[PDB]
């Protein structure tokens, strides 16, 4: 779910 | 033994999409106050970091790039997620581990990292801050600190257990097994079985779930006071309910296990 | 310098859900032919083996319990896929590869698994040996066996170009990556032209960008250092393929990569  | 538990060796964050994390490095670096911001020199170096650890290079990182790596991780709190997912990916190299974790300085690395786990954090930094917990236990430096500093990490892990973040409450639920990994190793389990308890009631997700009883079932494997602990505290009446759950199969057939030792 | 390559250290498949390979097993292991049935205690064994393993233990596999690999290997092609699973985790184990890769059983083993990759046969069981090949790398014994049987290997993995699916083509581009590093770090002339008329022929095919990018990630490898793997590139007109890469928006990791290469090549 980070990046990106 | 079976292929659940006793854990001997740190279970770890390893994915590694360098490509991304430098991209964001770049891109926010660029939303950064120019006081704040990191040179084009500092940024190779980071690149660099990198680039050894990616590629798998004989060649150690340097001081210089070290010294970079603390710098970028304490950048304001909004744009440092990048630059602590460097550091969750170089904190298992034994140069960056010891550099971190040693005996004189790892406290200054700890108490940095536990100050981003504040429950009013951005959710990034909390999880990749934990991610590089569980990594820095491979490392005989950061295993010696996560214990030496078991006290404040275990209470800022506990309070993050609110919430519905699947990810966080997987780092969580990781960072209780790699603790009960050294106590498994040596003889402070009361200690750790309180933590597996007051996430494992609380925790949706079946992989943290998962990962609590493998925490579990390690905490207690090899030791005859441990399991006998356990049995008396009537753990296996708190676990019970965990060996009728049908998927994934895992986690009822590690809650079997447990229940088959109590 | 760059973060894509020259790699040092093989690539390998290190995903484990052992519930589910030990499930398959012995669910398959009752369709079996009586004469090939694993026994309940060669069951008991297997399942020890994976727990060494899964648990990182400090402990060796026994004799027995790899014979007892060998002989789940050797179950009938349509049930074998769990077994192949298992000695795909295990191989990794130093005490492991070195018993199935040393230099006197070697030949056996590396046969066996060749034999697997035919393409009218299973793909479950042409993806496992690959990657298991893929994951023998670790390991001197592994390197070694991969090297003295180079040329069949490589004849053979080449074949599973056509109609096969984007697993295995993964699992090809990392058998080739893994064959780079060993190559890069010793130069072996003809092993380096086969490993660029392996990486060129699977990019005539290739579709997938995991695949592709580890296919980027091998030539870079290769041609690092090495202008005589320049040289053969370019025979290949392999700096003319990889030219469509540049384009790729994601993940930006495949042109970025190909942009690097463009400037060796
Ligand atoms: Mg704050």
């Amino acid at each position: 779910d980070l990046y990106g | 033994m079976n292929i659940y538990f006793p854990k001997k060796e740190a279970v770890t964050f390893d994915q590694a999409n360098p490509t991304q994390i430098l991209g964001k490095l770049k891109e926010l670096n660029g939303t950064a106050p120019e006081e704040k911001k990191l040179t084009e020199d500092d940024l190779i170096l980071l690149e660099k970091i990198l680039s050894l650890i990616c590629n798998s290079s004989s060649e150690k990182p340097t001081v210089q790039q070290l010294q970079i790596l603390w710098k970028a991780i304490n950048c304001p709190e909004d744009i440092v997620f990048p630059a602590l997912d460097i550091l969750r990916l170089s904190i298992k190299h034994p140069s960056v581990n010891e550099n971190f974790c040693n005996e004189k300085e790892g406290a200054q690395f700890s108490s940095h990292l536990i100050n981003l786990l504040n429950p009013k954090g951005k959710p990034a930094n909390q999880l990749l801050a934990l991610r590089t917990f569980c990594n820095c236990f491979v490392g005989q430096a950061g295993q010696k600190l996560m214990m030496s500093q078991r006290e404040s990490l275990m209470s800022h892990a506990i309070e993050l257990k609110s919430g519905s973040n699947k990810n966080i409450h997987i780092a969580l639920a990781t960072l209780a097994l790699n603790y009960s990994v050294c106590f498994h190793k040596d003889h402070g389990k009361a200690q750790c079985l309180s933590l597996i308890s007051t996430i494992l009631e609380v925790v949706q997700d079946l992989e943290a779930t998962f990962r609590l009883l493998v925490a579990l079932g390690t905490l207690i494997s090899d030791d005859s006071n441990a399991v006998q602990l356990a049995k008396s505290l009537g753990v296996d009446s708190q676990i019970k309910k965990y060996s009728s759950v049908s998927e994934p199969a895992k986690v009822s057939e590690c809650c079997r296990f447990i229940l088959n030792l109590l």
